[PDB]
């Protein structure tokens, strides 16, 4: 749920994957995979929830508001998600 | 800037008010009594100038003189060409769409059916079921 | 009884929030009494 | 690189555009919106007949999410509206059967 | 022609809106519901019964008291699947390529 | 009527807001002055209990959360903020009738008790003195 | 790796989400063009309204510094208002994005003091207008709760109507303006309450004999009333 | 009470008193200490003013509720009638039920009293309102019965009512505990800031 | 600057408007039969109104009449000090705080189930994308 | 640009979402971290806003002075006449003196130009005004003389004038140095606060 | 709400106030000899005013006349872009800051020599007292 | 504000900060005998000696 | 007379103060909005140069 915990989860995932191998990884490493994805998802929701709520609000109001003009309402969210991923998985 | 619906508004509105449009189809043309013919099944033979053009424009955007609109356009054309074959595979393989592919019906049967009687929206349950009463 | 901060007509008078005042006058009164004629004045 | 997210946001924008064009009486714009609505997605196409036969908890989750995004009841007579609703529901069904939804605020 | 609706007429506008090319079900507009209190109420009731937070989250279920489903999705199933096949093949029905299926659906639903 | 004035019923919303702001400012100033005094005394004494003891140097009730006034009540013959259901014609009152060769009450409208208006029209308003048997002008 | 490739079909296919976007990006897919919502209707500040106020058509004064340029309602609207939905109607009386008079407090105790004195509620100041769907959802939930509270009540739909009118008039952000619209239904509910109490508890009065001139004219009909 | 404003020069000093030499190391350090001190004082002021305002507001609320003779889930009112107290404690803690000793008219009256009290207490936003009203409606349905026969029918509603009730009680307890913890943490932090200020004032330098 | 104001509007009588007053109108004076009726009722022992009785039976709660110098002018005043009740828990609400910004159940619920559902949907789609990226990274 | 306001519930939540269980240790710690974060953000905001406002104000002043063609002790103006520049540099850096080449009328004119320029430049609050005016008055007294004879008489006033002059120059230099030092210290502190916030956001916990 | 206002005060003529206008006053009209004088001056080559010359000798700095369609209507406009000068050092003043509260020379001088002298006197008296206390403490 | 050609005359001056709006009232009807006619007692008729009560305490 | 009106000479002191306050509020709002944007971008980038 924290960045540290999610990073440790992904390290567990990668080391257990190197242990298992490229053939049986999806079979052997499901629980660690789900834990890692859930932690990364918590991080994403915490760090990108404002932009998602803003997009939701614009969608409710038909993109008629000032902050909904252009494509920033979408690009901000996508950029937040890209940054979170680049910070977590590598 | 507005292009008025009724330039002669104290006359045009009363004499000839515009109606509510109809967007399901044109309604000014005959109705086809046969479905569309099955198009020729696609393959990756035809993504030539899309793959190479996307490669070109991506290399040029990596330089920076290209732009992003062009990259989006090219990538979406290429992806459309791939999605053609993926959809063809899905339709031909998955059995639930075999009836839909060989779906046939006529306007006479459409007018003679009686399912329109059952098109009424239901009713939301009572709020006391939340407390289980 | 559903939107208290938005329905001021059905709210107590400001003398009621003050916690200070034979028979005494009532402590609690509403603003909805303004919609009646003979609430405070007599029917004489 | 983010196709699911991208197509979701695009679908939502196109639904909003359809509604606005209907309010403003614009058949050209609303037919453009209908045509641009990602009908060439194999995953959603495959999940459509699965959604049409699902039942119980999964269906209730997807219905809850769809009522969140689009609570207005479409006219039972307008097939374009019906079809866009079906498409959005199939998309949500695909996302849910890949990674289920967690809709409660209470969670850990 | 379309004249301004004053603020006093908005409550009638919400449940009897004007005509559009894409109308809603006015008869079902009083039936559209989405409870923001569903999960809070569920948690409160279960914690009062005596369960723990984990038990409550495992027993939690999403609200069934939402807007009802379109009956067309169960009655016009095959027609809708065929229309979606046509759209996926013919690029969203550009230049009137799914008019066959759409007209069949419209007739079935409307009946003159 | 005097009771209503104590509660601020005859006031306007601007006046209510101004009274509210006045209370806010007085309270803020009291608080900041007490803080300065408390910090000075606790600094010369070097003791936190002094700061704590300044927390109870000033609580009757609270300020009101909302207020209602007379100008929020709607008025109007044509105002739909007053119309719930139509009142029947046999329950609506009649306007007075005057018609003769000499005078009438149909060439104009004086309005209601609140929403008044000029009986004469724009072209003869400058010559109102000519439509009168007696005229008592303004004081200026 | 480009950002958001599949996410702008509105751009790829020239689909405008609104006539303002159509006019801006020059897609020209709106036959009737676009009449821009001016800035004084897109944003602004709360104002005083009554003519029996001295500061009428002046911005509301707050403890915090706030822009005093006011939202101007549409007083002279055009004849053809092609979109007569709530979305386009609400812009004539409120700004959809809310007013521009919200604070950013330098401290928590300022927030506390403003609330304590009745000069701040986030419900009121950090909020947008409600959409028709939201209004309808709220109204229908409230109606369900009231029906559960008591079905055999005559003031039911009157309570529902005052709730509906408050929601439609956006009482979260303009409570005084909305109460001015809804107190009529409150008064009708107040009447229905007594009419029900007097029907439950049998309360009646001795009516007097008929007046000599109950009928104004002999040939007139005396329609009987309960 | 406040101090008077400080004195000001009568003759105008424009820039004549400005330094003609750059600052030194000790002067720079003292400036840094002054900035630290002012930040500390800002934090202390925020704590103190929030605490003061909340104390005053909540004491005013308590006095107002005592003035208007209110009673809550914690029955802490001495001016109550014993009958009202029994009724309220039944609605909060026990089971509302009509006794077989009573005549049917008096049972109807008791149920009406329960309904009036509970509807004034709980508004439509309250979650326990619907269960309570349902249980009392079941009592109205089952007035002409014994408690033994009435239990079987009204238990399904009393369960939900009791659940919402206990939920509210748990909410109150948790709120008290959490508020106490937060308050104590804030006060400890303020005390530590005060001691830090004290040592920095022992180290401060200048005149 | 409100008292003792000047004449702001003119006073006039329009031509041939009627007055409805004769020349003896100043000597005319009003009269009510109410005083005589009261004397006669008191002398003949006729039925009295219930306003002569200070207790009030017209409600269930105790009311007592307060008279203003005469039995004809009264107001009922309630005697009970009414006890009020609140089926509410204390300390569960902080309205001054904006709750949409804080992370937690209270914050999501001060926001909506719709926003929370949207957030969950975005979460699921993001998880799908990141699972694809993980797969392609670890197959290499 | 700003974001739109956040969404709010349509149905009223009163207290239904309140916790029914007291907080835990990790939750308390996370709350403490949140308070630390908000204090850090407050400090950063103060720094940033002060810096922004001062930058904007001082750039506006510079543009205004450039617009009205001002010249100060640091002669950094290119639109000046060479004669005006020589005169100003004499008043700031060198010695104002009338040349023996000139006729007495032109000497009077030169001294009048010096006096006009210097009186427009220095106001009565300025300390160097009296010495400057005294020196120019001595020049007026000693127009009909040579520089060699004039030096002996005007030196006593030129000394005070030069002293006040060099004092102003030293003040300007010291002000620049001290402002630079203070600015750099503040920016370093802000950077450190930013990194502290970064690590605390990596440690923060919740959703 | 300012344009097209109503008559607010009355218009009247007091009894026997004079008017000073005869019955041919409407046919009367004005006349100035200035146009004829200008023509005659131009024709006879009489002395012209200096306003016909755009350059302005009435000051030391260069001025040029700007004419509004006629030599009779002119304004002088200066040509120089005047250089201004400031015998002031930069960065020596921060007026927004209160300087009486800060400790230092700048602070004492934003305060006064009188306050500083008073502070020094208090300092001396305190030193006397503390010297006495030291003496009595250390004699023990 | 003082001028009669101001609409907010005899009203407190508005500032960015919150300030008490109760105004200083000059002596418009002074007594005949004003035994102390020094500046100390005269200045109180037009200004308050301790200054006005409209000063700010800035949070930043 | 029109020149004097551009400079606010016919205005009253209340009107001058109100214009002054209006400028102050607009500037304050611009600044605080820019700060929110800057902090958001610098937080997602984790870089102080962005704030700068
Ligand atoms: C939704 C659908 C609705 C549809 C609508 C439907 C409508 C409703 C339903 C209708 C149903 C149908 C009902 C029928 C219609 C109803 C009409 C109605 O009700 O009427 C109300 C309506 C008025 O109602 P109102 O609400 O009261 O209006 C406001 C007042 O009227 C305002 O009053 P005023 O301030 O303007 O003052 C007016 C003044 C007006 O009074 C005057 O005019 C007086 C002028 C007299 C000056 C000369 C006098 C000389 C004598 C001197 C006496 C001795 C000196 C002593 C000194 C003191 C006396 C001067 O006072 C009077 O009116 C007094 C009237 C009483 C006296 C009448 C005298 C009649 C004598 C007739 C003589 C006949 C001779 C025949 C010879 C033939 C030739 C050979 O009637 C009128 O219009 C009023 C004017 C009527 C005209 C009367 C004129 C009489 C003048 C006679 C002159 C004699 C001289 C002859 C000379 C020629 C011989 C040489
Ligand atoms: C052209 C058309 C022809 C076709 C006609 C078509 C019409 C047919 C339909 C009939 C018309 C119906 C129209 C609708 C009616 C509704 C309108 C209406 O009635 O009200 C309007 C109109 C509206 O007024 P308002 O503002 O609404 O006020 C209403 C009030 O309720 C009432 O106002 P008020 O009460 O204020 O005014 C009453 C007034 C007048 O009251 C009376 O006159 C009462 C009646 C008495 C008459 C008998 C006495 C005659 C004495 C003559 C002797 C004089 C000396 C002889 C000199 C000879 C040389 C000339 O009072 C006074 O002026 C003060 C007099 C007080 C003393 C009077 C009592 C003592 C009497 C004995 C005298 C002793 C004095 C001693 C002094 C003390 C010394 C110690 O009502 C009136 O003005 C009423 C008076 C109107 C008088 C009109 C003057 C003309 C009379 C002649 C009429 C034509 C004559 C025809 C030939 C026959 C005579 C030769
Ligand atoms: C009790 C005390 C006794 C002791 C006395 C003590 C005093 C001793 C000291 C002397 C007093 C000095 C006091 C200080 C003076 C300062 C005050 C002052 O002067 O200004 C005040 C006063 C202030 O006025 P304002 O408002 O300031 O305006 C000043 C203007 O500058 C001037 O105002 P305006 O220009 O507007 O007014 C002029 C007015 C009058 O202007 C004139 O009258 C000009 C003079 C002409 C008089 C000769 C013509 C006579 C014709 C008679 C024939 C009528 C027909 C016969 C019928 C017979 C049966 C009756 O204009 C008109 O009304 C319009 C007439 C336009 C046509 C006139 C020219 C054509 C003449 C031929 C007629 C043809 C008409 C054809 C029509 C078209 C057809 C196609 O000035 C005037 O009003 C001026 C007019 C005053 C006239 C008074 C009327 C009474 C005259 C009789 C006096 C007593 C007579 C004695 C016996 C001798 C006669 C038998
Ligand atoms: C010095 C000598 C004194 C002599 C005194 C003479 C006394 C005369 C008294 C007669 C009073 C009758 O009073 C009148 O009578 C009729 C019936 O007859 C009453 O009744 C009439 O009106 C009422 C309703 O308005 C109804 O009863 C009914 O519609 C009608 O019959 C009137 O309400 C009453 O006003």
């Amino acid at each position: 749920m924290s960045v540290f915990e999610a990073r440790s989860s992904f390290l567990d995932l990668e080391q257990c994957a190197r242990a298992a191998g490229p053939q049986r990884w999806e079979a052997e490493c499901q629980g660690v995979r789900q834990r890692a994805l859930q932690a990364a998802a918590d991080v994403m929701s915490r760090e990108c929830g404002a932009y998602g709520d803003s997009f939701f609000q614009c969608y409710r109001h038909g993109f008629r508001l000032e902050a909904c003009q252009g494509e920033k309402a979408t690009m901000q969210l996508l950029r937040c998600q890209r940054m979170v991923a680049d910070r977590l998985v590598p | 800037v507005r292009n008025q619906r009724y330039p002669a508004s104290p006359v045009q509105e009363i004499f000839l008010p515009e109606p509510v449009p109809f967007v399901q189809f044109d309604q000014t043309a005959p109705s086809p009594n046969s479905p569309p013919a099955p198009l020729p099944s696609p393959s990756l033979s035809q993504c030539e100038e899309q793959k190479d053009r996307y490669r070109d424009i991506s290399s040029m955007f990596h330089r920076g003189v290209a732009g992003a609109e062009q990259v989006r356009e090219a990538y979406n054309s290429m992806a459309k060409c791939f999605r053609r074959v993926s959809v063809a595979e899905v339709l031909e393989s998955d059995p639930a769409f075999r009836q839909a592919r060989n779906f046939t019906m006529d306007l006479k049967q459409a007018e003679d059916d009686q399912r329109y009687k059952q098109l009424q929206y239901g009713r939301v349950p009572s709020i006391l079921t939340k407390y289980h009463l | 009884p559903f939107m208290w901060r938005q329905r001021a007509y059905c709210a107590p008078v400001p003398s009621a929030f003050a916690s200070q005042q034979g028979v005494r006058k009532p402590l609690l009164r509403s603003n909805s009494e303004s919609l009646s004629v003979f609430s405070q004045i007599p029917d004489g | 690189s983010s196709p699911h997210m991208d197509r979701l946001l695009g679908d939502l924008k196109l639904l909003a555009a359809y509604d606005s064009a209907a309010g403003w009486q614009e058949p050209k714009a609303m037919e453009s919106a209908f045509q641009s609505l990602s009908w060439d997605d194999a995953d959603v196409l495959k999940a459509l007949p699965q959604y049409l036969n699902c039942r119980g908890e999964q269906k209730r989750r997807v219905d809850f999410a769809y009522a969140a995004l689009c609570p207005r009841p479409v006219d039972e007579k307008d097939p374009k509206q019906t079809l866009m609703s079906l498409w959005m529901k199939a998309r949500l069904f695909s996302y849910d059967q890949k990674h289920p939804f967690v809709l409660s605020p209470f969670a850990a | 022609a379309a004249s301004t609706i004053p603020i006093s007429q908005w409550p009638s506008l919400l449940y009897a809106p004007p005509s559009s090319p894409a109308n809603p079900a006015v008869e079902a507009l009083p039936e559209m519901q989405f409870d923001d209190l569903h999960y809070p109420r569920q948690m409160l009731l279960c914690r009062g019964a005596g369960y723990s937070l984990e038990q409550c989250n495992r027993m939690a279920q999403p609200d069934a008291r939402v807007t009802p489903e379109n009956p067309a999705e169960k009655l016009l199933k095959e027609e809708a699947v065929a229309a979606i096949a046509c759209l996926s093949q013919r690029e969203g029905g550009k230049d009137e390529q799914c008019r066959y299926y759409i007209e069949r659906m419209y007739k079935l639903a409307n009946k003159e | 009527a005097q009771l209503h004035a104590s509660e601020g019923f005859w006031d306007s919303e601007s006046e209510q807001q101004e009274a509210r702001l006045q209370r806010h400012a007085e309270h803020r100033n009291d608080l900041e002055t007490t803080w300065e005094e408390a910090l000075r005394e606790a600094t010369l004494a070097r003791n936190f209990d002094v700061l704590v003891s300044y927390l109870n140097h000033g609580q009757n009730g609270i300020p009101p959360s909302v207020t209602w006034n007379f100008n929020a009540m709607p008025y109007g013959k044509e105002n739909p903020d007053t119309k719930t259901f139509p009142i029947p014609d046999h329950e609506q009152p009649y306007r007075a009738f005057s018609l003769g060769f000499t005078a009438n009450n149909l060439s104009g409208n004086w309005g209601d008790y609140i929403d008044r208006q000029d009986n004469k029209n724009a072209l003869m308003r400058p010559a109102r003195m000519m439509f009168t048997d007696v005229f008592i002008p303004t004081t200026k | 790796s480009i950002l958001g490739a599949e996410a702008f079909p509105e751009l790829l296919s020239k689909v405008p989400l609104n006539p303002q976007m159509d006019e801006d990006k020059h897609f020209n897919k709106y036959k009737w063009g676009n009449e821009p919502i001016p800035v004084n209707r897109r944003t602004g500040s709360r104002m005083n309204s009554s003519i029996y106020d001295n500061r009428n058509h002046e911005a509301v004064r707050h403890p915090w510094s706030t822009d005093a340029r006011t939202f101007h309602p549409n007083d002279n609207p055009e004849a053809d208002r092609i979109n007569t939905q709530y979305s386009n109607m609400v812009s004539d009386s409120f700004p959809e994005g809310g007013f521009s008079d919200a604070p950013r407090f330098s401290s928590n105790w300022e927030r506390l003091l403003a609330y304590h004195h009745g000069l701040y509620s986030p419900e009121k100041f950090n909020s947008t207008t409600k959409t028709a769907d939201e209004i309808r959802l709220a109204v229908n939930d409230f109606a369900a709760k009231v029906h559960a509270d008591d079905p055999k009540n005559a003031c039911k739909y009157l309570m529902i109507e005052e709730f509906k009118c408050l929601q439609s008039a956006q009482a979260r952000i303009d409570p005084q303006g909305a109460a001015t619209k809804c107190v009529k239904w409150f008064n009708e509910w107040r009447q229905c309450a007594w009419d029900q109490e007097k029907m439950v508890k049998g309360y009646n009065y001795i009516e007097d004999r008929r007046a000599r001139k109950h009928k104004p004219y002999i040939g007139a009909p005396d329609l009987q009333y309960s | 009470t406040a101090l008077p404003p400080p004195p000001s020069a009568n003759v105008a000093v424009s820039f004549t008193a400005a330094p003609a030499e750059p600052l030194s190391r000790g002067e720079v350090k003292a400036a840094s200490l002054k900035l630290e001190l002012q930040n500390i004082e800002r934090e202390l002021k925020d704590w103190w003013m929030s605490r003061k305002i909340l104390r005053d507001r909540n004491i005013g609320l308590f006095n107002l509720l005592q003035h208007h003779n209110f009673a809550g889930l914690s029955v802490n009112n001495a001016k109550l009638s014993d009958s009202q107290r029994v009724m309220w404690t039944d609605l909060v803690q026990g089971k509302p039920d009509v006794e077989d000793k009573l005549s049917v008219d008096a049972r109807e009256m008791k149920v009406d009293m329960y309904e009036k009290l509970f509807k004034q207490a709980a508004d439509l936003e309250n979650p326990c309102r619907m269960p309570g009203v349902a249980y009392l409606r079941c009592l109205r349905d089952t007035l002409t019965e014994t408690q033994s026969a009435r239990r079987s029918s009204c238990l399904n509603a009393f369960s939900s009512f009791d659940a919402c009730r206990t939920g509210l009680l748990k909410q109150q307890s948790a709120a008290v505990e959490n508020s106490l913890v937060r308050q104590n943490m804030a006060d400890v932090r303020a005390k530590a800031l005060f001691e830090r200020r004290a040592v920095l004032l022992d180290l401060v330098e200048g005149k | 600057s409100m008292d003792h104001g000047m004449q702001y509007s003119s006073i006039y009588w329009e031509t041939s408007h009627r007055t409805y007053l004769p020349f003896w109108a100043s000597l005319t004076q009003k009269f009510s039969w109410k005083i005589m009726d009261d004397q006669i009722r008191s002398f003949l022992r006729l039925p009295k109104p219930v306003t002569t009785e200070p207790f009030v039976f017209s409600s269930g709660s105790p009311y007592i009449r307060r008279y203003f110098g005469d039995a004809d002018i009264s107001v009922p005043v309630p005697l009970h000090a009414p006890a009020h009740f609140a089926f509410v828990p204390t300390g569960t609400v902080s309205p001054w705080e904006e709750t949409g910004m804080e992370t937690g159940p209270q914050g999501a619920a001060a926001r909506g189930a719709a926003a929370t559902a949207f957030r969950a949907v975005l979460e699921s789609a993001w998880k799908c994308d990141i699972d694809e990226q993980i797969k392609e990274k670890l197959h290499s």
